[PDB]
């Protein structure tokens, strides 16, 4: 009943930002907009498509064209980087949009790439986790490929990414390659290969043994 | 001084039940609609149920219809969510919110509902600093907190004395259905094996507290 | 707030588009007021490029006795000539409000569905709208209430 896009956008303080949701109906009363920051409950911005909620800054506004509803921030302020949600309160159901995260722009920064072999403690237990750390990079888009004795790995790694650092606006990423102890101890060269806009060519960090 | 205070969240197994409560302060629930909205970690808002004033009529999301019941007791100035037939997919923070026309003006801080099959404490392994984790004057080190269930774990370094340069990553759900996460910190390389670096890992569901001293290799 | 809304019932639902709206309203007034209360009913329709708003009716009630009050507000129906044909058979909203000295302190919103009362008209809606065949169905048991803090006396 309610669709929101995009899931994220990057912007600078001073930018005019718009976020649009497509509702199943054109009833203006039914649509509201919310702001949410990590670890906190949502806060109401706009109700009934275009009414500014008490205490909300005037730079937030809402509009409607047909079944398309738009939140506009006339000029982003430093405290406006957050996730924004639309809501349709329908005849039968309430639907929230998926949310749009507004992130802050900065210059490209290449990751610092580090690798950690599995601990002897873990191997004794029958598993080997190899960890690749990409520290303090921007933008978020990055590709990590694992190679074991130069064989490309598939289906045995997982990644996690931090939120933007509040001081330097970078991301960090950890990728973990998981193997059985027998498979780990059977190969020699373990390598993490990183592709990122800030690197002139993919960087490889590797170690020998197992 | 309008406040909604949720309670009743906790650990429950699939097929079990929980009753959440939303105690209103600063207003009378009989004059407003009341809503439950949930949010899983790192995911979006999902409406669960609504109750309307004067009639006590109700609306439910398709995902919970027939399992959850919303109600209100105006004499106790409280709203409730009775959650039957719980499923793993019901794990989330559950917010109560006050209706403002078609919108939601005041939201509580949320109560956590955790559906679990088995409680499993984490195993904590060092991410040891080495010549493979140095650049400039620094070295990266960390802890791998592996194979625990359910969320969350908390991680600190040196009992909270070390906060600069720490990245504690979001947990990932492994194909095993167990969680894993890592926490790393960047420190001066000249300090390794002289300044101690200890990760403090707390997993309240299993009443686990681990301190792991991370040593250079 | 000096006035608390205690109940609200739509007495005639579904109804013809052209039937008055009969709202049975129960409220309590917690202390004496200098002025009357003004109950209003507002139509809000949403077409592609704008909303259409109409003040359907209003009534002054007073002097208001302290304690419980109850009456039926019979509000005039919309002026169809002011509503585009496509909006006359769509989902719209009505807003029942009370104001004090011109200051709105409570608003009760309702969804309203409008459709033709004959299968042939529903599936083949005529170019020239036939208002005598439009039936409204108010979602009367799920009111959407908003309250506003106001200055009283």
């Amino acid at each position: 009943q309610m669709t929101q896009s995009p899931s994220s956008l990057s912007a600078s303080v001073g930018d005019r930002v718009t976020i649009t949701c497509r509702a199943s109906q054109s009833v203006s009363s039914a649509v509201a907009w919310y702001q949410q920051k990590p670890g906190k409950a949502p806060k109401l911005l706009i109700y009934s498509a275009s009414s500014l909620y008490s205490g909300v800054p005037s730079r937030f506004s809402g509009s409607r064209s047909g079944t398309d509803y738009t939140l506009t921030i006339s000029s982003l302020q430093p405290e406006d980087f957050a996730t924004y949600y639309c809501q349709q309160d329908g005849w039968s159901l309430i639907t929230f949009g998926q949310g749009t995260k507004v992130e802050i722009k900065r210059t490209v920064a290449a990751p610092s790439v580090f690798i950690f072999p599995p601990s002897d403690e873990q191997l004794k237990s029958g598993t080997a986790s190899v960890v690749c750390l990409l520290n303090n990079f921007y933008p978020r888009e990055a590709k990590v490929q694992w190679k074991v004795d130069n064989a490309l790995q598939s289906g045995n790694s997982q990644e996690s990414v931090t939120e933007q650092d509040s001081k330097d606006s970078t991301y960090s990423l950890s990728s973990t390659l998981t193997l059985s102890k027998a498979d780990y101890e059977k190969h020699k060269v373990y390598a993490c290969e990183v592709t990122h806009q800030g690197l002139s060519s993919p960087v490889t960090k590797s170690f020998n043994r197992g | 001084e309008v406040q909604l205070v949720e309670s009743g969240g906790g650990l429950v197994q699939p097929g079990g039940s929980l009753r959440l409560s939303c105690a209103a302060s600063g207003f009378n629930v009989s004059y407003y609609s009341i809503h439950w909205v949930r949010q899983a970690p790192g995911k979006g808002l999902e409406w669960v149920a609504s109750i309307y004033p004067y009639y006590g009529s109700t609306s439910y999301a398709d995902s919970v219809k027939g399992r959850f019941t919303i109600s209100a007791d105006t004499s106790k100035n409280t709203a409730y969510l009775q959650m039957n037939s719980l499923r793993a997919e019901d794990t989330a923070v559950y917010y109560c919110a006050r209706g403002y026309g078609w919108a939601l003006d005041y939201w509580g801080q949320g109560t956590l509902v955790t559906v679990f099959n088995q409680i499993k404490p984490p195993s904590v392994f060092p991410l040891a600093p080495s010549s493979k984790s140095t650049s400039g004057g620094t070295a990266a080190l960390g802890c791998l907190v592996k194979d625990y269930f359910p969320e969350p774990v908390t991680v600190s370094w040196n009992s909270g004395a070390l906060t600069s340069g720490v990245h504690t990553f979001p947990a990932v759900l492994q194909s095993s259905g167990l969680y894993s996460l890592s926490s790393v910190v960047t420190v001066p390389s000249s300090s390794l094996g002289t300044q101690t670096y200890i990760c403090n890992v707390n997993h309240k569901p299993s009443n686990t507290k681990v301190d792991k001293k991370v040593e250079p290799k | 707030s000096i006035v608390s809304l205690l109940g609200i019932k739509v007495l005639n639902n579904p109804a013809k588009f052209t039937d008055p709206y009969e709202f049975e309203i129960t409220f309590e007034c917690l202390e004496s007021l200098k002025h009357d209360l003004e109950w209003k009913l507002t139509y809000v329709g949403s077409s592609r490029s704008l909303d259409h708003d109409q003040e359907l009716d209003s009534i002054l009630v007073g002097p208001v006795p302290v304690g419980v009050n109850k009456f039926v507000f019979s509000a005039d129906p919309p002026s169809a000539e002011l509503i585009p044909a496509s909006e006359l058979v769509s989902v719209t909203v009505i807003l029942l409000s009370c104001s004090y000295d011109g200051r709105e302190f409570v608003r009760v919103g309702y969804y309203v569905n409008n459709e033709y009362d004959e299968e042939e008209l529903r599936e083949n809606p005529p170019a020239k709208v036939q208002v005598d065949h439009i039936v409204r169905n108010i979602l009367a048991e799920k009111p959407r209430v908003t309250r506003f803090n106001i200055v009283w006396d």
